[PDB]
């Protein structure tokens, strides 16, 4: 039940092991490595699509 | 003007001669007084490093019968502040023609020698200046008020990133709130 | 390209087109998606930057002090009593409160860590020899029997969760799951507690998290000792919804959002810049 | 394009200078799902007798106007059978189609922000004092901001640049919003979904969202033009359903 | 359509009422070919530090304005690194994107011819006398025509109906031109290629073309409208290259 | 042959050749690659020696004390205050400074370890009984709110990284990643901070690493106690570029490379040797 | 061999007694890659108008000469269009071809170390005092060392055996170097790449490297030989590119 | 995710095990066993190659 995952490294021996010790999922560590996002709920929440090159009106 | 809605209202009017300045501020999106309480500026004060391009949108809120052209310029920080519209036409700039589309976007590019600038400002990571100038004038028909209004909006581009979490120097307390 | 990595900019040349990416309409509610490649000539840059530090788990996942609890081994009054309590809240400190109030509804698990420290009270003498002090931090769920004194039966903690800690060791720490009777913790509640639109206005009616009682389980000391217990909340497994505007004004109370009116930003002398 | 027609029930809105439609957080309103419900009794869904357009009273826009706010669903407490279903039920749930409309001329100028703020919990004008509910919102009356601070002993803090919430008024553009710029824009329509941390709620003890209308660029014109411009708000509920039938409330 | 966006270097021009683009004699500017070169040394081509937009000073348009002229490349002698490359090189070669811009109103009226005249060799006002070069063109100053004849002892003949060249001013529409009619037109953009009888040339002793801006229908409006309308000229070099590096000139 | 192992020498015999490995030219900038096999007769030696200790990771990877921070449980003045701070730098101690300044640009991760020790201040009496002391070492990134006093709100450390440590246990230790806004840490900067070639000359303008604030989180003691915290930097995952000449002269200041003029080496009485 | 010809732009260097070429740290200068850039705007690359040879003023070599230093790119601040591109741009990036030349005779003797030191940060002569920038380097003037220590109140420490950096002068042979031994060597050429911790930089607030020329064996000859020998420095930029076009600097 | 590597031993039961515990690569131990080198950037950085046996000029 060991989860070997990728460590946070830079860009131009890179793995860590995790064992879960407790029977509750609230006892687990933080989910540091989850970087998913979609900003279209806030920046472009209009009904008809608005292409950049075309005039807005 | 900060204690009213007059703080957001950039005034323009018909001119006697052209090429005068409308406004100007330093491009310090976490330290300058113009940009540090905006919604982009408040997130950056939780961090110590910022990187990426920004979008300055402008919105002409005058009458539909009034026309006008404007030059909005970004200057890299090497030479100093631009002193005229001739000094500002040498950097990154855009000429905005006020028409049926009320808005224009000046895109401030990331022109830096480091991959990150600092949120609290220093001289090593200075980012430059934003100025706006009358390209032509405001020309109106009769029976129209003189002074109009321009609204400036800030946002981050899709290559924007922040780094090194910190406490913000905006909220304080001397005791526990009871 | 990996998840969380920013976009590259593409090489763009000169244009003379009927396309107008710079001209838009703010009146539509739409934020324009203009890239620097659209308004000027750019080069191809391979951007390797990541949005790691800006995640909701990384922005929130640092422990912040939420309460300072004081109690002694000898009663002065009921503020420096043998025992003390604290209604569990996140609004008494300003640093964590401003970070949580950037969202309307959140849903997280907690880590509570205590930094308990003692100090000898000012006296005419201090020369004693005391065994190491042991503390109890009992959690009381909403509606349970609370300690009405020291030597109480309610400190028997047969069903309440307790922790015991001797001074000198590592700080105590436990994990708390998501505890709301709704589907999210409400940072804001625009309403009342009674159906007639009266009673208590605000988020106070949606915060029934219970109390946290502190004491020394040692019976006595030779000379009185004051203790201070700092409570540290670190939220983990965080979800958040409906991002709020950040707060301008400082806080005044813990149960209200009441403020004093302040200007929108700091000032300057003129609207232009005047050098060469 | 600039034309748009919205039909709900026995009512139609036509607009010849429309900016666009802002849809919430990208979510269209809908009925509650079976895997998200809590109450067990069968809901009632009056589809056309409630999900129709209800117009409110106009407000006079002046040069010295600071702004107005409406709190919902308490703004429609007496509007037909939407108001009769609130009284007879413990729980309710709905999204909205807010339509704000204001025409002036090609010789006027001004700009209005139209925000929909979920849980716009307001502070008190005189602090260390709880305020009355009729100062927060009457039944359909437009509660209005002020240019300077309020010293009301039992009212909200109505200074408009703090927006009643202790925040900067310029940062309200994360909430679902449009602008009515009189140079180009005639109306502004926002479709809000149901936003709450619970699947249904009581529609009297809770203001789910607050509609604010704020002049950022103030109204100015020649004195020989029309000196009266009104601002009308037309709101349609969407996918409204109810639970917990008992006697008529609401105490 | 009426919208157009021109991006050159770190500068952008936006126009919401564009007539069209006039491209020269149907030729786009480009670099010199190998089968047409004469000089043997390698040219220098600063692609974005020189082929960017450089705006000049505005001129006030009045009812009694006869017109203005600019002579090129001497009009951009001090405009950034386009002016620094002229001083250090014997030869140069470039085409241009001339953009003239003037907005008034729907209550003004006027019309401007915007011609680009190659080799607009001007006669003298007082004949049997050679004129000074600073009366033909200063470095960025708009040299202006007159309504009647000129009696300057060392200047050009600035009567506008003869256009300084002894021809009829109405016949200038064979040179690449647009019109700025204030009823319909906001700006006017002309793309000029390199026109010369030699492949490269010296950019100081030779004015390659002259931009004239002439009111055919004069500016008139109500006295209660805006009495000041300016005319701004924004010029971008295109495919500029240089040869013959030596010390800084230009004698 | 393994990586890092020195070269063997080969067996060479007598020569009478037109080849001249001994004769070269220093004027070319070239260091001659002459082996002892080229200029004399050698035997075959299998050299098993390794260059392990001479690696940049092994030469740098030992912890060195970089600062000694002093603070007390009772203020004497603002130098012996309740709290203290230190701008993070590597130039106040001379042993680590000379090792880092052998390179122009470096890029490393850090280990910071604190050796905190207390001592009872000189008094007319010492006979007391105090609970164990607990310390806080809060890092403040460049531009954050600094503690202006004891009992400050800025010690709530909701977003700043803090550490807490009771006396008696193991020394505290955390890891720091590579933190420069450029692509390497600059040990040297030949330039100014302002574009007009004025302001601050040297490496000081490229060192914005923040502060490190120290305190006792205990409120009081019966008699005042002075603490000393030693800061230990160990660089790991080290890269280095452009090797510098070692420094001859001792240091004078921490923000400069200013020196006093000294001779190139120590002397002797004559240039020859005079015995048999 | 001893002959070598270096051609860059419209300039050629010929040498009949060349030692070799020292190339940096084994790296040839080149333009910045796409996976290493930070700025997004298009760079300008004047290939032959900037990457040409620029010669400086000669310095008189005497028996009592301690040495000279030049700081770069500030040594070429006014040298043609390399100096005009520094003023108009925020960032710049270049490698160099340094060529130092000094001939005497077969009857003279001397030896010069020619080092290129990256980030040669100099200490102050009078300590606890910041020095002026014009004492570190003028625009093209050779700043010169001294045989004994300096007591200048606002200048660097110019004692040559400490090399201004607090190090031993004998240990400068790790930096890219040659020697000019008058017995055998006529000139000395070093090709330096771009060395910095950032991909581009400002070329005014930062001296990227310092060229030192130091007599290790002093100049001595018969009194009836030529008593004047000069030392000329000819420097060519290589693959120079620029970013951040704005007005002319440099404050 | 165990990396068994070779221990540092002499010349004339020699292995160690490493588990990575943390999610950041800056949390890792030192890279002690990396002895790669190439000194030709400094000792022989000339353009034309210089053979030892041949004359340098
Ligand atoms: C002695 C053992 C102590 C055990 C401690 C248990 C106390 C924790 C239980 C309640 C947890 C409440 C979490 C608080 C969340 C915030 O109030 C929300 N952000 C606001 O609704
Ligand atoms: C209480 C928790 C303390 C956490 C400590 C964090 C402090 C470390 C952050 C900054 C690290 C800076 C590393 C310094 C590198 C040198 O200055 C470079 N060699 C010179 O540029």
């Amino acid at each position: 039940g060991a989860q070997v995952s990728t460590q946070k490294t830079g860009a131009h021996i890179i793995h860590y092991t995790n064992i879960n010790y407790y029977k509750d999922s609230a006892s687990n560590s933080l989910n540091r490595q989850d970087f998913t996002q979609d900003p279209s709920k806030f920046t472009e929440p209009v009904k008809d699509v608005m292409i950049k090159t075309l005039p807005a009106l | 003007h900060v204690n009213s809605m007059e703080a957001y209202r950039i005034p323009v009017r018909p001119q006697t001669s052209s090429g005068e300045q409308v406004f100007g501020f330093q491009l310090q999106p976490g330290h300058d007084s113009v940009l540090k309480h905006t919604l982009l500026g408040e997130i950056l004060n939780y961090y110590a490093n910022w990187s990426g391009s920004m979008k300055l949108t402008f919105m002409y809120c005058g009458a539909a019968m009034a026309t006008g052209k404007f030059l909005i310029a970004y200057s890299p920080p090497g030479a100093g502040v631009p002193g005229s519209r001739r000094d500002a036409m040498l950097g990154t700039h855009v000429i905005w023609d006020v028409g049926l589309q009320s808005s224009c976007v000046l895109c401030v590019p990331w022109i830096s020698q480091t991959n990150y600038r600092y949120v609290t400002s220093d001289a090593y990571t200075d980012a430059g200046y934003i100025t706006c100038w009358y390209q032509t004038s405001i020309v109106t028909p009769p029976d129209i008020p003189t002074t109009s209004t321009i609204l400036c909006f800030v946002s981050a581009c899709n290559d924007f990133s922040v780094r090194l979490l910190r406490d913000t120097p905006f909220i304080t307390q001397q005791a526990l709130f009871q | 390209r990996a998840v969380g990595r920013v976009a590259d900019t593409v090489a763009s040349g000169p244009v003379n087109t009927e396309q107008i990416p710079a001209l838009t309409a703010v009146e539509t509610g739409h934020t324009s998606q203009v890239v620097p490649s659209d308004t000027m000539q750019t080069r191809h840059v391979i951007n390797y930057h990541t949005r790691s530090e800006s995640s909701i788990e990384n922005f929130m996942g640092r422990a912040a002090c939420v309460y300072i609890a004081q109690y002694a081994t000898e009663k002065v009054n009921d503020e420096l009593d043998r025992y003390t309590n604290w209604e569990i809240t996140t609004r008494q400190v300003a640093q964590l409160r401003r970070k949580l109030e950037m969202f309307t509804y959140m849903r997280f698990d907690l880590e509570i860590t205590f930094v308990i420290t003692s100090s000898q009270r000012t006296s005419t003498t201090y020369a004693s020899d005391s065994p190491p002090l042991t503390h109890q931090v009992m959690y009381v769920p909403p509606g349970g029997p609370i300690p009405k004194s020291y030597e109480d039966f309610a400190w028997q903690t047969s069903t309440n969760p307790s922790v015991f800690w001797t001074e000198g060791n590592a700080p105590p720490r436990m994990s708390i799951p998501f505890m709301s009777v709704g589907n999210a913790y409400c940072n804001f509640y625009d309403g009342w507690s009674h159906f007639s639109q009266s009673g208590v206005y605000g988020y106070t009616t949606l915060n029934n998290m219970g109390h946290l009682y502190f004491r020394h389980v040692n019976k006595s000391t030779a000379y009185p000792v004051n203790s201070v217990a700092r409570v540290y909340f670190k939220p983990k497994h965080v979800k958040a919804w409906v991002p709020r505007a950040p707060r301008l004004c400082p806080y005044l109370k813990a149960r209200n959002v009441n403020f004093n009116v302040q200007g929108v930003t700091e000032s300057r002398n003129k609207i232009t810049l005047d050098r060469s | 394009d600039r034309v748009r027609s919205i039909t709900l029930g026995n009512s139609t809105i036509t607009t010849q200078e429309c900016a666009n439609v802002v849809v919430g957080y990208g979510v269209w309103p809908t009925y509650l799902s079976d895997h998200e419900a809590t109450a067990v009794d069968q809901p009632t869904q009056p589809d056309v007798a409630t999900c129709r357009f209800y117009t409110l009273e106009s407000v006079k826009w002046e040069s010295s106007s600071a702004g107005w706010w409406w709190k919902f669903p308490e703004a429609l407490s007496d509007m037909g059978l939407f108001g009769q279903n609130m009284q007879y039920h413990y729980l309710g749930r709905t999204g909205y189609t807010i339509h704000v409309q204001c025409n002036a001329s090609k010789f006027h100028q001004g700009c209005l922000l139209v925000v929909c703020v979920p849980e716009a919990e307001m502070g008190a004008a005189t602090t260390d004092h709880a305020f009355n509910h009729t100062k927060l919102s009457n039944i359909g009356q437009a509660m209005e901001f002020s240019a300077k601070k309020s010293t009301d002993q039992t009212g909200p803090q109505t200074a408009v640049h703090n927006a009643g919430m202790g925040v900067a008024v310029g940062n309200l553009t994360i909430f679902p919003h449009q602008w009515i710029n009189l140079r180009t824009n005639n109306s502004a329509t926002i479709v809000m979904p149901y936003i709450n941390s619970v699947p249904m709620d009581n529609m009297y003890r809770h203001y789910n969202f607050t509609l604010m209308v704020i002049p950022f660029a103030k109204l100015e014109h020649s004195p020989q033009a029309s000196t009266y411009v009104p601002i009308t708000v037309t709101v349609a509920p969407m996918c409204a359903e109810y639970n917990g039938l008992r006697l008529a409330g609401h105490q």
